């Protein structure tokens, strides 16, 4: 990779956005009440489930050398394996291709259920040869790299 | 079958990291409530959407 450049200016005030009153931490209160203002509603569990997974250490909160570690991370194919694991679920076949209409589906019908203008930017950006079934195994590509 | 709903949500949370980082793209209309969006919003939600991957992760982890 590359070393930090001025990135660490726009993440320190992207984590000063969260850190309300300046204590140095995020708690799970101060990263509800953004999202509650983007019009969100999480649960405290979905909060702490959030929290602990950037949290290094254990103080329950997060600090901004965590904060970095966190916005510092498509961890070579070890984290394209596993959305190529995800699609592969849905992969009835076990060939490498999915249709159209079951990826709208999935995407649009379970989860946590995304537009369907979402859905159509995400089937517009892998150029379907045609009415054909669209390849994954080049999505997960064009997301990682 | 359980792993369905972890697989769902683990692809669409990292599309949704990954279109986040298209300042054009659709995934902006999803933020109704907020008028209009200026950089110290997309700051927070891209942060809350990495968040939401990297424990779309650790649920798929726990039924794959
Ligand atoms: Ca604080
Ligand atoms: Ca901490």
């Amino acid at each position: 990779d590359q070393l930090t450049e001025e990135q660490i200016a726009e993440f320190k005030e992207a984590f000063s956005l969260f850190d309300k009153d300046g204590d140095g931490t995020i708690t799970t209160k101060e990263l509800g009440t953004v999202m509650r203002s983007l019009g969100q509603n999480p649960t405290e569990a979905e909060l702490q489930d959030m929290i602990n997974e950037v949290d290094a250490d254990g103080n329950g909160t997060i600090d901004f050398p965590e904060f970095l570690t966190m916005m510092a991370r498509m961890k070579d194919t070890d984290s394209e394996e596993e959305i190529r694991e995800a699609f592969r679920v849905f992969d009835k076949d076990g060939n490498g291709y999915i249709s159209a209409a079951e990826l709208r589906h999935v995407m649009t019908n379970l989860g946590e259920k995304l537009t369907d203008e979402e859905v159509d930017e995400m089937i517009r950006e892998a150029d379907i040869d045609g009415d054909g079934p669209v390849n994954y195994e080049e999505f997960v590509q064009m997301m990682t790299a | 079958n359980r792993q369905i709903p972890a697989a769902a949500s683990l692809i669409q949370t990292a599309w949704r990291c990954y279109a986040a980082e298209n300042p054009d793209s659709s995934t902006w209309k999803i933020y109704i409530r907020i008028s209009q969006l200026r950089e110290h919003h997309r700051a927070t939600i891209k942060v809350i959407r990495r968040m939401q991957y990297f424990v779309a992760k650790k649920k798929f982890q726990q039924a794959r």
